[PDB]
């Protein structure tokens, strides 16, 4: 092993701040280039965002469990997971 | 109510003085309701507000801080 080179259950939380005046976002996202973490943050579940992913600007949809869908440039990926308490 | 949006911008702002200038700029932009600093290196601005043009915000920051990159634009789900 390991079977997975990217395992979100082993990733430290992003560096983020939940703004007091808007709902708490349900997901953590994590962005990788060749399996090396580059950035991480939060996004809503059952929703969407526009995100910089390497040289590209990408529309990313999230499902109810923070699975993310988008057209990422080679070597790059953005993966989601639900935060504890949701 | 009206659609709000969260914008995360990476800004060149290596120290506190530069952060204050970026925060003051962002705070003055029409439709900004809040501005916070985030990131391990304290080089992201997280802005929340109403009807902001993210590209204009970045343009204004770039011509004040020398570098600014849009990272995330997300409507507030509410
Ligand atoms: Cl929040
Ligand atoms: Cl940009």
């Amino acid at each position: 092993g390991p079977m997975r080179a990217i395992d979100l259950s082993r990733e430290r939380d992003p560096n983020f701040f939940d703004n007091a005046d808007i709902p708490v976002p349900e997901c953590f996202w994590f962005m990788f280039k060749n399996n090396v973490r580059q950035d991480a943050g939060t996004c809503y579940s059952s929703w969407k965002m526009d995100k910089k992913v390497g040289p590209n600007w990408v529309h990313i949809k999230s499902d109810d469990n923070c699975n993310l869908s988008g057209d990422f440039p080679p070597g790059w990926i953005v993966l989601g997971k639900k935060r504890p308490g949701f | 109510g009206p659609m709000r949006t969260k914008i995360v911008v990476k800004v060149h702002m290596p120290c506190g003085k530069s952060r204050a200038k970026a925060m003051a700029l962002a705070a003055s932009v029409n439709g900004v309701d809040s501005v916070e600093i985030t990131g391990d290196d304290k080089d992201r601005l997280q802005v929340v507000g109403r009807g902001i043009d993210p590209v204009r915000l970045v343009a204004l920051l770039r011509e004040k801080c020398g570098l600014a990159e849009l990272l995330q634009v997300e409507e507030v789900k509410e």
